[PDB]
RNA sequence: AGCUUUGCGCAGUGGCAGUAUCGUAGCCAAUGAGGUCUAUCCGAGGCGCGAUUAUUGCUAAUU
RNA sequence: ACGAUACAGAGAAGAUUAGCAUGGCCCCUGCGCAAGGAUGACA
RNA sequence: AAGGUAAGUAU
RNA sequence: AAGG
């Protein structure tokens, strides 16, 4: 199965609601690819959630991320798939972090807000 | 034209006068046909 | 569990169909099947592809030229008004797009509101849940108003920020939460002079904590 | 009930540039391509090879 | 074994030529697909 | 003494 | 077609 490192794991409707608001923050030019930009984001404060993948081999090289959240109050979830993680950000390669930015009067901060949510009853 | 003949040799001093070939020929096709149909009808004329 | 494609994929998917296509349309022009392709001509083009034609026959030459040009436009226009979502078809789609699966479940939330009585505004309320298939109930008080709306969570979702932002004495939201399944129908808009009949009314759903919740809510509200 | 945003198609009209457009069972790449400027900052393809009238077809002439 | 004769002789240059459509780029318009945003309406 | 051969086809 |  999957690693239980990654506890804060989401479900298949979660995923593809994930997924989908993903794909549609990449179109909205809001989106960020890979763990450092993760961290830059979150490091800079401007990040909405953290979005990474389960079969990140090894795992640790992720697991920076939810501490940094938790730190920062920003809310992070773990997808089972980093090959459609990385084709719901645009790219073909596989994606491990994802983190989509905050963007003033952007029409996808209703669908973030609900995401987040989601995101945050989901941990425990 | 007898509208042109008419015109000049009733003239009694030389004036500038503006007429139009096109008189309603823009409203139904284009310039490059309005001209083609005016050239065919001034050759028609000289012609015979 | 949709794999979604990059910008170079679908770039790469539309070249190689309409590639596909035009060697298609070549294959059957040249095998005959197909009459070779007439020139594109427009009034622009008109003299630089019969400049020969034009100057014997210029109206007639005109005149094929806007037939062309009146045949693209025409099957351009059938090709887009045959494809089209039929009036009824129209609504279908919407009707269907706003009708969630409270299989599942459904999203209870309970609102309490100190003055309801604009009929504009229950006019609003009533029309909005009945759009959002938001099946309820609206108690009237002297200062007890108990909004129950259920229905789906994007329909949850817009009726809060409908009262929230849209429609103006205070709107506070008592509880917003799930439940297995639904106990209310179409909005009523019930009168309720006194509380135990309010009460019961909310009993006879089964839904009487959501009173008692408004109730408390109010109480607390007028002793601070 | 209208309105409107994004992406994807399908067409229509129009404008611009042919020292450039493609091909990748070749390689590398968000587990970071590539960094003259802004470097405790930037963030996406790059390279090699191949095709060619620096995309490719028909049509009309001469042949 | 040339040469003489009769014939050819521009004895040194893909000199090609236009039309349209595709293709690239950038809008605009219509239609379809999938999502969504904001707002209006009394008994 | 050269750098000054037209390349031919026929008879 | 003719010459050594």
């Amino acid at each position: 199965d999957v690693n239980p490192k990654a506890y804060p794991l989401a479900d298949a409707h979660l995923t593809k609601k994930l997924l989908d608001l993903v794909q549609q923050s990449c179109n909205y030019k809001q989106l960020r690819k890979g763990a450092n930009e993760a961290t830059k984001t979150l490091n800079r404060g401007i990040s909405e959630f953290i979005v990474m993948a389960a079969d990140a081999e090894p795992l640790e090289i992720i697991l920076h991320l939810p501490l940094l959240c938790e730190d920062k109050n920003v809310p992070y979830v773990f997808v089972r798939s980093k090959q459609a993680l990385g084709r719901a950000c645009g790219v073909s390669r596989p994606v491990i972090a994802c983190s989509v930015t905050i963007k003033e009067g952007s029409q996808l901060k209703q669908q973030i807000q609900s995401i987040q949510q989601s995101i945050e009853r989901l941990l425990v | 034209v007898e509208k042109f003949g008419d015109l000049i040799l009733k003239a009694t001093e030389p004036q500038m006068v503006l007429f139009n070939l096109y008189d309603d020929w823009l409203k139904t096709i284009s310039s490059y046909t309005a001209f083609s149909r005016l050239i065919l009808i001034l050759r028609a004329l000289h012609v015979n | 569990l949709g794999v979604y494609l990059t910008k170079k994929e679908q770039k790469k998917l539309r070249r190689q169909t309409r590639r596909e296509a035009q060697k298609e349309l070549q294959e059957k022009v040249r095998l005959g099947l197909m009459p070779p392709p007439e020139p594109k001509v427009r009034i622009s083009n008109l003299m630089r592809v019969l400049g020969t034609e034009a100057v014997q026959d210029p109206t007639k030459v005109e005149a094929h030229v806007r037939a062309q040009m009146a045949k693209r436009q025409k099957a351009h226009e059938e090709a887009n008004a045959a494809r089209k979502l039929t009036a009824e078809q129209r609504k279908v789609k919407k009707i269907k797009k706003l009708k969630e699966d409270i299989s599942q479940g459904v999203h209870i939330s309970v609102y309490r509101v100190r003055n309801l009585s604009n009929p504009a505004k229950k006019f609003k309320i009533e029309a909005n849940a009945g759009q959002l298939y938001l099946t309820g109930v609206v108690v009237l008080h002297k200062d007890v108003n108990v909004v129950v709306v259920e229905g789906g969570p994007k329909a949850q979702k817009k009726f809060k920020r409908l009262m929230l932002h849209r429609i103006k004495n205070k709107c506070v939201l008592v509880w917003e939460g799930t439940a297995k399944d639904r106990s209310f129908g179409e909005m009523k808009f019930k009168q309720c002079p006194t509380e135990n009949m309010a009460r019961e009314h909310f009993k006879k759903h089964g839904a009487e904590h959501y009173w008692d919740l408004a109730l408390s809510e109010s109480v607390l509200e007028s002793t601070d």
